[PDB]
């Protein structure tokens, strides 16, 4: 559930780790 | 975002230099384009990657790379939607989730992180086992 918002979170985590 | 808007938000000089760093035969892989997008402060998901792939394949010209970056902008991002996603798992309404719980969420659905990526993202925010997920989301968007 809430998959779009989860994708945004995972996207920001990948951003921050870069 | 079109390319014009993109180039007001990011520095075109960086966009080009990062392309030159990763290009081969005048083109850049989608994986390297996403890496560049992140260095520029943008946050692509698999939705964005699959979209540009459908159009252009997995190896992008400079202009196609610009179009990809424009797709990565995500002006509607906000802390509230992230907190609400985590609050879904917070049944006792404590405002906390354990690292194990957050690791499970992050590595199970969506664009799943590896276990190490999830552990590293969580341990970086906090030394402790209980995470205030509201504070965590505010920090991740910082």
């Amino acid at each position: 559930k809430n998959i779009p918002s989860l994708l945004r979170l995972q996207a920001h985590l990948r951003k921050k780790m870069v | 975002a079109d390319i014009q808007q993109l180039e007001e938000k990011v520095d075109e000089s960086d966009v080009r230099i990062y392309f030159n760093e990763k290009s081969s035969g005048g083109k850049i892989s989608i994986d390297n384009a996403s890496y560049n997008a992140r260095k520029l402060g943008l946050a692509p998901s698999s939705i964005d990657e699959k979209k540009i792939k459908e159009l252009y394949g997995d190896n992008l010209t400079y202009e196609q790379y610009l179009e990809y970056l424009s797709i990565c902008v995500h002006d509607k991002d906000n802390v509230e939607e992230l907190i609400k996603m985590f609050a879904h798992f917070d049944n006792n309404c404590t405002g906390y989730l354990t690292k194990s719980q957050m690791k499970n969420i992050l590595t199970t659905w969506g664009d799943a992180l590896t276990d190490q990526e999830a552990i590293d993202a969580l341990n970086a925010f906090s030394s402790e086992d209980n995470i205030d997920y509201k504070l965590f989301c505010e920090d991740i968007l910082q």
